[PDB]
């Protein structure tokens, strides 16, 4: 209707749907995701037989 | 920690026997061994020598 975000849950355990607001504030969301840090890769190599 | 790595196989010519009119199951391995190419390579000759 130009008003709800329509998304898909494509492993929804049934059959369901649910109706969330998310407001224009971070603080206006209900949930929150904080990411501090993400995919630092991590490397190295064991030279006694030198596979990565 | 330090060392070096090769790959390079080995191989034979596919007629190098010269003993036979074909090899068995129409499918082998080119690489030479004790039932494959022992004594028996085509190409090459040895002759032992003494008493110069």
């Amino acid at each position: 209707g130009g008003k709800y975000r329509v998304y898909i849950d494509q492993y929804a355990k049934q059959d369901y749907f649910t109706v969330g607001y998310k407001g224009p504030n971070e603080m206006d969301a209900g949930i929150y995701y904080a990411p501090y840090v993400a995919l630092t890769p991590l490397r190295g190599s064991d030279p006694k037989n030198f596979q990565p | 920690v330090m060392g070096f790595k090769t790959r390079y196989g080995i191989g034979i010519n596919p007629f190098a026997e010269s003993a036979a009119q074909a090899p068995a199951s129409r499918i082998q391995s080119g690489m030479p061994s004790i039932l494959n190419s022992l004594g028996k390579n085509a190409y090459f000759r040895r002759v032992y020598v003494k008493g110069i």
